[PDB]
């Protein structure tokens, strides 16, 4: 209830700085984003 | 609820869009160097040939 | 006002809308009519509606 | 809690509730159980 | 007029602008800022239309 | 765990993976916790379970 009333404690500039830090780190390591699990994707059954 | 939530969300959305734009520019900038480098190597090979 | 007990007022409102109104205000008046007609679906108001409906005949 | 509670509005939606619902769904993405008390319906009603 | 003698019909509501349809505006804004994939991929940002 | 903002978490999860997975995870962390006759919606912080 106090979070609903007193707003997001993470201020907007803090969230933006954290987001841009994550963006710069992830492009620096050339990270390929995880796709949705496709329809066929054989490994599915083993993962299941 | 507090108003700051809206401002919070707005910032993230703009930040997200900005990041994507920057990435795209850097990405396309990179490929320019890539093809330029390829051309240079090809030219060198032609000279060597 | 009740739509199924006071239809003349709704007729006058539609007349005012066709003299002065648009399709957006007309859709608003349909929405308010549907919401009010849904609101007055109580047992006592249904009883009153049927009582006046068979009283006028 | 989702159907039989007498505080649940089963009538068709208004335009004001549509404006509030879309505004809040833009504010808090996929936080539907948060949006539902503010909008005035349940979470599945707002989602659908 | 008395000293000379002695000697549109309807009114219109302005129409709501088509760009100011706030419901469809928020629809296309959420569709722009929700189905957008990871920002590391790059790609064109969806054109959000706000008008005023 | 207490101080995870679910909107920022949704944005960072959208960064690493597909937006459907991020939306599922953030909607999963916003549930109603019930113990006996007590019940409340968890809109702030993550669910460790």
């Amino acid at each position: 209830h106090n979070h609903m009333k007193d707003g997001p404690y993470v201020s907007s500039e803090e969230a933006v700085a954290i987001y841009t830090t994550t963006v710069h780190w992830l492009e620096a390591r050339k990270f390929s984003p995880i796709p949705f699990p496709s329809v066929s994707y054989k490994h599915d059954t083993k993962i299941l | 609820i507090n108003d700051k939530f809206a401002q919070f969300s707005e910032a993230l959305f703009m930040a997200d869009r900005h990041a994507r734009e920057e990435v795209r520019q850097r990405a396309m900038m990179q490929q320019r160097l890539a093809e330029k480098e390829r051309q240079q190597k090809e030219e060198h090979l032609r000279q060597l040939a | 006002c009740d739509p199924r007990t006071n239809p003349e007022f709704w007729a006058k409102w539609e007349q005012f809308e066709v003299q002065h109104g648009n399709e957006d205000t007309f859709k608003e008046m349909l929405r308010v009519k549907r919401s009010v007609q849904a609101k007055y679906n109580t047992d006592v108001n249904f009883i009153a509606s049927q009582a006046l409906a068979r009283s006028q005949m | 809690n989702e159907w039989l509670d007498p505080s649940i509005k089963k009538i068709e939606w208004s335009r004001e509730e549509d404006e509030k619902l879309l505004h809040l769904a833009k504010l808090m993405p996929t936080q539907w159980r948060t949006i539902a008390p503010i909008v005035g319906r349940t979470a599945n009603q707002c989602l659908e | 007029s008395a000293m000379a003698r002695e000697s549109g019909a309807p009114i219109r509501t302005p129409r709501a602008p088509a760009q100011e349809d706030h419901i469809a505006n928020e629809i296309r804004n959420i569709k722009a800022l929700t189905e957008t994939q990871s920002s590391l991929l790059g790609g064109e940002n969806a054109p959000l239309a706000e008008g005023a | 765990y207490e101080k995870i903002e679910l909107t920022l978490l949704n944005s960072l999860l959208r960064l690493i993976m597909d937006h459907n997975l991020a939306d599922y995870i953030t909607a999963k962390n916003n549930v109603t916790l019930t113990y006996k006759d007590m019940s409340h919606v968890n809109s702030y912080g993550m669910i460790r379970g």
